[PDB]
């Protein structure tokens, strides 16, 4: 409660990590498909 | 003026394509091959 009580995060979408890394294939196929798999959604309950 | 970086220099035997780049303090950016986006992957085929 004082924790989030200070909103220090909020969570946009689309998260970079995968909106890059996707779109120029010029690297190792399993980078993909491993940070691929990995990127679970966030919503800030779980953040704080 | 367009033409500078030679594309061969005959044999394809010991050429060893340019290997040319900026560094930046650790960051590092080639000049010959850099798997960013926007550097679309040219479809060349036998066909023509």
């Amino acid at each position: 409660d004082y924790f989030s009580q200070a909103n220090v995060f909020t969570v946009k979408s689309e998260n970079a990590i995968v909106k890059m890394l996707n779109s120029n294939q010029n690297m190792e196929p399993t980078i993909i498909n491993w940070f691929l798999f990995r990127i679970c959604a966030i919503d800030k309950t779980v953040i704080d | 003026m367009q033409n500078f970086i030679p594309n061969t220099d005959g044999q394809f035997h010991s050429f060893r394509a340019c290997s040319y780049a900026v560094k930046d303090g650790g960051n590092i950016y080639r000049v010959v091959q850099n798997g960013d986006e926007l550097n679309e992957s040219l479809l060349i085929d036998t066909a023509i």
